[PDB]
């Protein structure tokens, strides 16, 4: 109702692993850009992109 | 490890929302209201005595 943007949390995982974790070279291009950016924040719950 | 055999098989553990020093901030705001206000802070605004 408000927007179409999303954030994605990868639970209990260090984000020095995410772009090879997500199937980046073998997926849709819209799952591709939800692996990169300057918006990468490492929490205790996981990594928030 | 004890936890690594569980973690390798699909069994994860999620963290609590309030950290252990947020819960300790809550109980010190309940100590400080009882000592300085009596019982009045649980029924409205805190009145000192
Ligand atoms: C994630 O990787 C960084 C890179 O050195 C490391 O400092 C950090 O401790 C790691 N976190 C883990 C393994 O939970």
């Amino acid at each position: 109702n408000t927007s179409n943007q999303v954030a994605v949390l990868y639970q209990d995982v260090n984000c020095t692993e995410v772009p090879v974790a997500i199937h980046a070279d073998q997926l849709t291009p819209t799952w591709r850009v939800y692996s990169t950016g300057s918006n990468v924040f490492q929490t205790r719950a996981g990594c928030l992109i | 490890d004890l936890i690594c055999a569980q973690k390798f098989n699909g069994l994860t553990v999620l963290p609590p929302l309030l950290t252990d020093e947020m819960i300790a901030q809550y109980t010190s705001a309940l100590l400080a209201g009882t000592i300085t206000s009596g019982w009045t802070f649980g029924a409205g605004a805190a009145l000192q005595i």
